[PDB]
């Protein structure tokens, strides 16, 4: 409505201000009524796949895990790598980023003294044993899963950890009803996996969506990444040192090019009029 | 069985039952009349459609109603679905030695609850049978029935000490989670409200706005120790889900 | 102002003036069941019409029929209080006369042979009482008005249903009042299809050929011409300029000698416009042009006969030649377009599959009974028998008007059978609407829907108990004798009564009235649902039946609904509102004519308030001339805006008029959240009666509205003088004025005492007058169970701080006084009844005596020699109430029981104690004992004794009747004589038995004299009577149960206390539970000393956002602070004058207040009496959205001598220094709601235990166990305790073996387990294995 | 059933129409039918013969008085003790169902709220055990002979 509620709760309100958030109110009791429901049904459902998950061995002696990544990507780091891995078990002898450097035998809980040890490094990947790689029949072992989070140690065989995680991830339910880019701290401009060209002013432009843009700073490790599409131009080169504040690619949201890696002649081949093609010109343009 | 007001009451089974038997006897009579071929043809359908409503009324064609103008259920009615065997009497089971009260504030500490008394001599009434039989004050288990039922200065005297060191479990519906369940120590008060730690309030998303609660007492050793050494409040530190805590004053 | 309004006036701060009162609030179901109950010859309405619309019925031969003539209701047999006694549904009985007419076949009209008149008697009515309720089995219930969609025709569309599309989906709806449903509905290949009562889609062709329909009428009716002319050489095309509506010119359009469109060019608006000048209309057309359209018309060539090209054919360009050389010029083609005429008809004929009436016929048969081979006749009956029959369908009134409004017909009245014109116009309309023009109607919108009251379903099922009848009447006249046949024998009265008695009773739109407040009452018989026969279910229900809609304003209030899963589907209509006679809510409103909002008051349904525009009630009036503003804030179309002076045609009667009575209640609505204003409003509805109503402070104006509407009230039907009252007793002098010419003129109020509630709660009225003071028409005379001078009074009003007290108000929890209680401010008094009933079972009759076998004397003491307990006696949980004896049947004896016996000799004779208890922590006085006995078995002593105490009774208030009614009776029995001569001198010294013999004269005195000796006789005789018949029914035998021999009703009085644990709750949704009691000395206090009595949570008002509590405790203080000066004053007495200034400054404080309030009209005893009576605190009005601002109330602050903040300093209790900083503390209205703590109180070691499953029951009313379900089970098994998991499962609720060797050894004092098997797995294998499917253990 | 059982009842020279001899042992069968089956607890041909001839008679009677019959009232039409007419009204009781919704939503059914009356209580097995365990010992304080002719009589 775009009338708005000029009025507060001290000044009270007129009778249409009153009968206006009415209409709110309403509707969010009756979602609040209705979709806990959904969200009990949601519950038992993850409940019941989860019944057997019970701690069985210590070390099922597994091979590599996953690989952890903080969440850098989109805009500002929302979770670091610092709680991501927070109580997990390594699967290799990760190392510091001073070659062989090794601060794990291929499995240690990493408790608060290991984390201040990484952050204090540059690490930014490390690989951790998770539940989905556990080699164990039947069950999980204690070393694919990591820390108990309701005691802080090691968890010890015998406890049921799939019915906890349903109902960990079940009980926030009724909580959760419901063309140009810009740099915006120093860092290292890097792209990865690009396939790099040069554009007729001499820039570097792009010809492949399989590349990302990323800002390194000083330590190494990535800071911001961001999406560049094919076909776009770029206003800077690869591992330039700029600070934010600067829009250096810049692609039309509409229109996607065919931008040629190669130069030479352009001559028309295999477009004959009438058949395939039409034959229009720009009224303005002449081009 | 017998109604109290010289009534009856019976399963739709009975009806089910009733009908299978009486087409199958008929169809019985039938085949020595040798009926047309007709009407033993109709029998035999029948006799299908009857069995058919039995094993699962409203299946194949229209269910069966009774006087009532209602489905009558089938035997496979009362194992399937929501009011079935399996969920309203096998995975969740009525229980004994429990009650409920509205839930009031304590000056508490964490491990302790508020127990009112009168609750108490109920929910532990075989505890104080026991222990008064072997205090020797009352000749046998009536004599104590009729102590319990004066309510005597023995009988409180027996149960202060009853309870100590006995954790009892405190329960708030809807479970979301698992500290949905904890167990505390009581303590005995005069009134009649169960007093809850305010700290444990955040974890049991309860407020004392008519709030009720459910109170279990664990039995044998086992089930005390358990409840000592898992279930206890003081243990429940941190939730599960994540490392924070959940006693947070609120 | 009336008499008792001196007594204690309201302030009122309501600054506009109010127009039009608030109306009767019963209102809805009064005139609803007054319709059901008054004879209207010529209307429609109730018995007449349900009974005409069956009558005439005739034989299936025709040579006999019944006529209905006239109809009766008798007079109901008990009056209201016996049958709530009796436990009987008070009716009446209804009587009907009809007639026989008998044709006979000899003669072609041989009519009158034999004719009979009687009178039948069919079913029992129940009646509405004078509070608009009913009494069904003794009990109090009440019927709620439905909301249902409305019959008509309604239109819809799909949103994203064909996601392979996304196209929407128009469709028709046709739904009749009763009788079978009727759908339009498209596709997304553009057809259309019909389906009745939600079956598979059938093609519309089938249903346009079923009425006798061929295609070229079809195809004419539902479509346009196109000419086609060959002048021998070429072809020639009428066009029609408005035709070519912009889309790509196929061929060269050309003219007699210009050439406009090009080939492959789109045609704009100036060659239409062109077109219209020059007025060309025959365009020569190619061929290519011409292939693609269809034909509109069968051709045959006459030199033959036979057919050329059928109707519904697109031609081609041998088909035009074969038509040019069969000499056919003249040719006719349909008119397709894609934008505005679809050629949606042309493809559901492509579509069709059948090409005559009779198949079409057999198409519907084959759908709607499919597998039995179709008829040729029994395909046409059951056509006709779907729309066409008066029996099996009908539109009503109300859908007709409906249907024709919405086909936008000139015509109000109409049939309720379908016509072939209806469903042309309905399918017209939808694709009408396919095509753009038009738009689809909204479904949730107030116009679409109807309230359903009362009398309308108590008709309905009086049709569905006549078309029973007429079920069997129809074969009774066609087999019956001819002669000697009465009506009585032939009729059944059994079908009629059921059908209404399962209505009234077992259906879901009857249920138990509410009775914990007036309030309650009010809100309960003003209700509306969407749910019952017809509407919704909550499961069903989505959301746009749930959201308020915008055509809510008004008619039906947005605050007040539950909050549980039906929180959309129960309403509650506004003050105002009111229903049409078909059944749709409207609303008053204020005309205005060129700027003057002139007085008198229209009602506007929902569909005709979206038409006009309407001025909210926040305008001001400049003195009956225009408004304020040039620009004024209204409403139209459903959406806001600003209009001017003169746009404006409507005016809201009141700012009152959007919420409902029982959010009304709430003062300073517009300060709370709709959120907690919903809650709080809700939670009025469940406050308790105290012992001594207090009125509310701050108050909204019309507790004196909703408390004489509710009934509870003894209200004064004529104006005269009091002149005796008791407790129990009042009666009135009539004035003169009232008094008829005919009868005495003094009437006699009876108050109902302490009588149980449907909520187990007290029910007292208690005279508010005193002996010989006037009394006014319509003026209160008792106040009701929570009435305080006839103003509501829910609750009690007492001082509060918001402060945080050692945590013991935490979490939205009370801290309490002890002063509080001592005072009994919250003390409840309940009342319980219980029941004992003696059977005669197989082994023996039960007997009632106080002979009952091992039992001290003690508990003995308390009954008589009859086994009955005292009147009045103190019982305490346990006690013996009545004593009952069961006959003992055979018992087993065990060895080690018989050597007892043998030891001590005893022996146990027929006897087993099942006497009646009083259930444990019960503790209360019995006020009253009812004995029913069975008719033939002897009474005992006991209920001889009750018998002779209620005769007594009877003849002494009739009696009493007596002498009430003669000593005003007197006025005329003795004036007669005066009149034609005064006699003073002898007349009133002589007693009245010689009045009569006086002075003889001429003729007319004699005539005067022998009319009163038949007024004497009539005396005589008409009261004796009345007094035997009371006699005999008293002593008459009563109607019980089979199987039963006599019941003993025992009424117990409980008076209940406040405790820690009771649920307090304010009016702004602010409710908590009472933490603790804490002492006078222990709480903060002021520097006056007087101490605060409750303590509240500052924390719960932001969050919460209830902000009218803070404006209510402020007013609060303001109101206490003036009473308090006027109570200081008038201990002094200083003079009636000084306490009459200051009560006229205090009255006169708002800026512009609608009242004038003048005390010099006051005598010093009526201003004397008023002060007493607000010497507690002056109370004040505050309308909804009218209320006072913070300017009044900081000036009516400063009046008392009171602080402009509101807030004070404070002093601990326990340390006494003074708080950091001001808290605020007034005075605010608590309430105590029905949530008591020891009806929630329950606890159960080992009890009984269900037959099927072996488990524990549930319920504090059969003492079962607590719920342990899956969630918990989960939650233990996350936590690991298996232990307690396996004793929770085995032990405590299905291990028969093992929870009794669980108790032995638990009384052992070893805690061992010893598993078992439950029996709920044992159930359950048992049962699959009797579904046919084998299941096994398999053992080591 | 009725119809097979009276076709070879019927003869054509008894010069009727075979209708009017195969309603009656049609309208038997079906009466028949209906009295041995259509209740859960059967009850004999003459009872509900008495029954329904009490329905007719209360019909008849409510139709000219327009009041209930009462019992000692109905003697006069019935010629028969006004203790045959109760206990005839006694048996009309029919089982509802162990499924009814006794509540207002399908949470409660009457299954729910009956009771076992075929239990012994804890209590009542405690007392048993311990009244074993007091005769046990006071036989072991008499004599051997007297203790063993108390057990074995």
């Amino acid at each position: 409505i775009e009338t708005p509620i000029t009025a507060n709760f001290r000044e009270g309100l007129n009778v249409l201000q009153y009968f206006i958030s009415t209409h709110g109110a309403r509707k969010g009791l009756a979602d609040t009524a209705l979709k806990t429901a959904n969200s009990g049904y949601l519950t038992r459902r993850l409940v019941d796949v989860a019944q057997d998950l019970v701690v069985t061995e210590d070390d099922c002696g597994t091979h590599e895990g996953i690989m952890m990544t903080p969440v850098i990507e989109g805009g500002d780091v929302k979770e670091p790598l610092r709680d991501r891995v927070l109580g997990r078990v390594t699967a290799e002898d990760v190392l510091k980023p001073g070659t062989a450097d090794i601060l794990v035998p291929r499995n240690t809980l990493l408790h608060e003294q290991w984390c201040d040890l990484l952050e204090e490094n540059s690490v930014d990947a490390v690989k951790v044993r998770s539940v989905v790689s556990c080699d164990t029949d039947f069950g999980v072992c204690a070393h694919c899963y990591g820390r108990d989070l309701a005691r802080g140690h090691i968890i010890n065989k015998g406890e049921a950890i799939g019915v906890i995680a349903a109902q960990s991830i079940g009980e926030p339910g009724t909580q959760l009803t419901m063309s140009s880019i810009q740099v915006k701290n120093k860092g290292s401009i890097k792209l990865s996996n690009v396939k790099s060209v040069v554009n007729s002013s001499g820039k570097l432009v792009i010809t492949s969506r399989n590349t990302e843009l990323k800002l390194i700073d000083e330590f190494g490790r990535t800071k911001e990444s961001y999406k560049v599409p094919y076909g776009a131009v770029l206003a800077k080169g690869d591992g330039e040192q700029v600070a934010g504040g600067e829009t250096v690619a810049n692609w039309d949201p509409h229109t996607m090019p065919v931008i040629t890696e190669v130069s030479g002649f352009v001559r028309f081949t295999d477009m004959i009029d009438g058949q395939t093609i039409t034959r229009q010109t720009d009224e303005l343009t002449g081009l | 069985v017998p109604l109290d007001g010289g009534r009856f009451a019976t399963s739709d089974l009975n009806d089910l039952y009733r009908r299978v038997i009486n087409r199958n006897n008929r169809l019985k009579r039938l085949l020595d009349l040798a009926a047309p071929d007709i009407i033993v043809r109709n029998e035999k359908r029948m006799l299908q459609e009857a069995v058919d409503a039995l094993l699962d009324n409203g299946r194949r064609g229209r269910a069966i109603t009774g006087s009532n103008k209602r489905p009558l259920k089938s035997l496979a009615d009362m194992i399937k679905g929501k009011q079935g065997r399996f969920r309203q009497n096998l995975l969740g089971k009525r229980v004994d030695y429990s009650g409920r009260s509205v839930i009031t504030v304590g000056y508490l500490r964490l491990h302790q609850c508020g127990l009112p008394k009168k609750m108490a001599l109920e929910l532990f009434k075989p505890f104080i049978y026991g222990k008064l039989e072997l205090r020797g004050l009352a000749t046998t288990i009536k004599a104590a029935k009729k102590m319990v039922e004066r309510e005597e200065a023995v009988v409180w005297d027996i149960l202060d000490e009853v309870i100590r060191e006995h954790p009892v479990l405190l329960n708030r519906a809807p479970t979301l989670h698992r500290l949905g369940i904890q167990a505390f120590e009581p303590v005995l008060i005069e009134g009649k409200a169960i007093q809850l730690h305010p700290l444990v309030c955040a974890a049991y998303n309860a407020d004392f706005d008519g709030d009720q609660m459910a109170v279990h007492v664990p039995l044998t050793l086992e089930a005390q120790l358990e409840a000592r050494a898992l279930m206890m409040s003081t243990n429940n530190i941190l939730s599960p889900a994540n490392g924070e805590p959940i006693i947070v004053p609120s | 102002y009336s008499y008792t309004e001196k007594k204690r006036i309201r302030k009122d701060f309501g600054k506009r003036p109010q127009v039009l009162d608030v109306p009767y609030l019963l209102s809805i179901q009064l005139d609803s069941f007054q319709k059901f109950i008054e004879q209207d010859p010529e209307g429609q309405y109730g018995l007449e019409a349900a009974f005409r619309s069956v009558f005439p019925i005739q034989s299936y031969s025709g040579n006999s029929e019944l006529q209905y003539v006239s109809y009766r209701l008798g007079e109901p047999v008990f009056d209201v209080q016996e049958c709530q006694i009796r436990g009987v549904t008070y009716s009446a009985p209804l009587r009907v006369k009809l007639r026989l007419v008998i044709y006979e076949r000899e003669a072609p009209e041989g009519t009158v042979k034999d004719i009979k008149e009687q009178e039948v008697y069919m079913g029992e009515i129940p009646l509405m009482t004078d509070n608009g309720t009913f009494v069904i089995n003794g009990t109090e219930r009440v019927i709620v008005s439905q909301l249902h969609r409305s019959p008509g025709v309604f239109f819809d569309s799909d949103k994203g249903k064909t996601h392979s599309s996304g196209k929407v989906l128009y469709n028709a709806r046709i739904i009749p009042y009763r009788g079978s449903w009727l759908d339009f509905e498209f596709d997304p290949k553009d057809n259309l299809f019909v389906r009745i009562d939600r079956r598979r889609k059938l093609p519309a062709t089938i249903i346009l050929r079923a009425l006798n329909y061929t295609t070229e009428q079809i195809l004419d009716l539902f479509f346009e011409k196109v000419i086609f002319e060959i002048r021998d050489n070429k072809l020639q095309m009428e066009l029609v300029p408005e035709r070519l509506r912009g889309e790509t010119a196929s061929f060269d359009i050309e003219a007699n000698g210009k050439v406009y469109v090009e080939k492959g060019r789109r045609i704009t608006a100036r060659h239409i416009r062109q077109l219209e000048k020059d007025d060309v209309k025959l365009i020569e057309v190619p061929v290519e042009y011409i292939a693609g359209k269809v034909v509109a018309k069968d051709y045959i060539d006459e030199s033959t006969g036979e057919l050329i090209c059928a109707a519904n054919m697109e031609l081609s360009l041998d088909l035009l030649a074969k038509l040019s050389q069969s000499g056919h010029k003249r040719i006719e083609t349909l008119f397709t377009n894609d934008l505005d005429h679809g050629p949606y008809i042309s493809e559901t004929l492509r579509v069709d599959p059948t090409n005559d009436r009779l198949s079409a016929l057999v198409e519907i048969y084959r759908m709607m009974r499919p597998g039995e081979p179709p008829t040729r006749e029994a395909a046409e009956s059951l056509f006709e028998n779907l729309f066409f029959s008066e029996d099996r369908y009908d539109l009503s009134a109300v859908g007709r008007m409906k249907f024709n409004r919405s086909l936008l017909r000139e015509e109000i009245e109409g049939s309720g059978i379908l016509s072939k014109d209806d469903i042309i116009d309905v399918m017209k309309k939808l694709i009408d609407i396919r095509n753009g023009k038009g738009e689809v109607d909204d479904i949730d919108h107030l116009g679409n829907r109807r309230i359903r009251s009362v009398g309308e379903m108590a008709e309905n099922q009086f049709r569905v108990g006549l078309v029973r009848v007429e079920r069997a009447v129809k074969e009774r006249l066609s087999l019956g004798d001819l002669d000697t046949l009465m009506p009585q024998d032939m009729i059944n009265a059994k079908p009629i009564s059921a059908a209404v008695k399962e209505f009234f009773g077992s259906s879901q739109l009857s249920q138990f009235m509410v009775q914990n407040n007036p309030l309650s009452e009010i809100t309960h018989k003003r209700r509306i649902s969407a749910l019952g026969p017809g509407g919704l279910t909550r499961e069903r229900a989505g959301f746009e039946v749930r959201d308020v809609h915008p055509t809510h304003y008004g008619r039906v209030c947005p605050i007040e609904t539950p909050e549980g899963p039906n929180i959309g589907l129960i309403n509650s209509l506004s003050v105002y509102a009111q229903t049409n006679e078909y059944g749709f809510l409207e609303t008053p409103y204020r005309k205005v004519t060129d700027g003057v909002v002139t007085d008198e008051i229209h009602y506007l349904s929902a569909i005709e308030e979206g038409n006009y525009v309407i001025a909210q009630a926040n305008s001001n009036l400049d003195e009956e001339g225009h408004f304020v503003e040039d620009l004024v804030t209204c409403r139209s179309k459903g959406e806001s805006s600003l209009f001017s002076r003169d746009q404006v045609d409507y005016m809201d009667v009141s700012t009152q008029q959007v919420v409902s009575v029982g959010a009304s209640l709430i003062p300073f609505l517009e300060h709370d959240d709709a959120n907690r204003a919903l809650m709080g409003a809700n939670m009025q509805r469940q406050a308790v009666p105290t012992l001594r109503a207090d009125k509310p402070l701050v108050g909204t104006g019309m507790e004196r509205a909703v408390a004489v509407d509710s009934g509870v009230t003894a209200v004064a039907k004529r104006g005269g003088v009091v002149q005796y009252v008791d407790a129990s007793r009042i009666v009135i002098k009539v004035n003169e004025d009232e008094m008829y010419p005919g009868e005495a003129g003094i009437d006699i109020y009876n108050l109902t005492k302490y009588t149980r509630s449907n909520q187990n709660t007290c029910i007292n009225q208690m005279p508010c007058v005193s002996l010989g003071e006037p009394v006014e028409r319509g003026d209160v005379l008792a106040d009701g169970p929570s009435t305080d001078l006839g103003e509501l009074a829910l609750g009690q009003n007492m001082r509060v701080a918001f402060m945080p007290w050692n945590g013991y108000n935490f979490e939205d929890s009370i801290l309490v006084s002890e002063r509080v209680v001592q005072e009994d401010r919250f003390t409840t008094i309940h009342i319980q009844e219980l029941a004992c009933v003696s059977r005669d079972t197989k082994l023996g009759p039960e007997e009632i005596t106080a002979d009952i076998p091992n039992v001290g004397e003690a508990a003995l003491s308390k009954l008589d020699e009859s086994g009955i307990v005292y009147i009045g006696a103190e019982v305490t949980g346990g006690d013996i109430l009545v004593g009952k004896v069961t006959p003992k049947g055979e018992t087993q004896l065990t060895p080690e029981e018989k050597l007892l016996r043998a030891i001590f000799g005893e022996k146990a004779s027929d006897v087993k104690d099942s006497s009646l208890r009083v259930p444990n922590g019960v503790s209360g006085t019995v006020i009253d004992v009812q004995v029913f006995t069975r008719d033939g078995v002897e009474k005992d002593k006991r209920a001889l004794e009750i018998e002779e105490m209620q005769l007594k009774q009877a003849k002494k208030d009739l009696s009493e009747e007596l002498q009430i009614l003669e000593a005003g009776l007197f006025s005329r029995i003795r004036a007669v004589l005066v009149a034609g001569g005064v006699e003073a001198e002898k007349l009133d010294k002589l007693p009245r038995d010689r009045w009569l013999e006086l002075g003889l004269t001429d003729e007319e005195k004699q005539n005067q004299l022998e009319q009163l000796a038949e007024q004497y006789d009539e005396l005589k005789h008409e009261f004796e009577k009345k007094l035997e018949a009371k006699r005999r029914k008293i002593t008459q035998g009563d109607d019980l149960a089979p199987g039963v021999l006599k019941i003993v009703k025992v009424y117990l009085a409980v008076k209940r206390r406040i405790q820690p644990g009771d649920k307090m709750a304010g009016r702004h949704g602010n409710k908590g539970v009472i933490s603790k009691i804490n002492p006078i000395e222990d709480m903060p206090y002021d520097e006056n000393g007087t101490p605060v009595d409750i303590v509240l949570n500052p924390l719960g008002v932001p969050s919460r956002m209830n902000i009218g509590q803070i404006l209510e405790t402020h007013l609060g203080m303001a109101a206490k602070g003036i009473g308090d000066k006027i109570n200081a004053m008038l201990k002094q007495q200083q003079e009636v004058a000084k306490l009459r200034e200051f009560i006229q400054r205090a009255y006169d404080l708002g800026a512009d207040v609608r009242q004038k309030v003048d005390l010099s009209t006051f005598s010093d005893e009526e201003v004397m009496r008023l002060a007493e009576n607000l010497r507690k605190g002056m109370p004040i009005a505050t309308p909804v959205f009218d209320g006072a601002k913070e300017a009044e109330i900081k000036e009516l602050l400063k009046l008392g001598d009171l602080p402009t903040s509101g807030q004070i300093r404070l002093y601990d209790g326990r340390t006494g220094e003074q708080f950091e900083r001001p808290v605020t503390v007034g005075y605010m209205y608590m309430l105590k709601l029905n949530h008591l703590v020891d009806d929630k109180m329950h606890a159960r070691s080992t009890g009984s235990y269900s037959l099927v499953t072996q488990q524990p029951l549930g319920g504090k009313a059969q003492f079962g166990g607590q719920r342990f379900g899956e969630m918990e089970v989960w939650a233990l098994e996350a936590y690991g305790a298996a232990y307690t998991l396996q004793e929770m499962l085995t032990v405590k609720s299905d291990d028969v073996n093992g929870r009794t060797k669980m108790y032995k050894n638990i009384v052992d004092g070893n805690h061992q387990m010893e598993p078992g098997m439950p029996e709920s797995f044992n159930v359950l294998l048992k049962e699959i294995r009797s579904l046919g499917i084998n299941i096994e253990l398999e053992d080591e | 059933i009725g119809l097979m059982k009276a076709v070879d009842k019927f003869e054509y020279r008894r010069g009727y129409k075979f209708s009017t001899y195969a309603t009656w042992w049609i309208r038997q069968a079906i009466t028949r039918s209906i009295a041995d089956q259509a209740r859960t607890i059967r009850i004999p041909v003459h009872m509900i013969e008495t029954i329904n001839k009490l329905n007719r008679i209360s019909r008849q009677m409510l139709q000219e008085m327009g009041r209930e019959p009462t019992p000692e009232e109905l003697a006069e039409r019935m010629l028969m003790p006004e203790d045959k007419i109760r206990k005839v009204l006694k048996i009309a009781k029919e089982p509802i169902s162990m499924e009814t919704p006794i509540g207002d939503d399908e949470d409660s059914h009457l299954g729910d709220f009956i009771e076992d009356t075929t239990l012994e209580l804890p209590l009542d097995s405690a007392t048993t055990e311990s009244l074993r365990a007091a005769t046990h010992d006071v036989l072991a304080g008499l004599t051997a002979r007297e203790a063993k002719v108390l057990r074995m009589r």
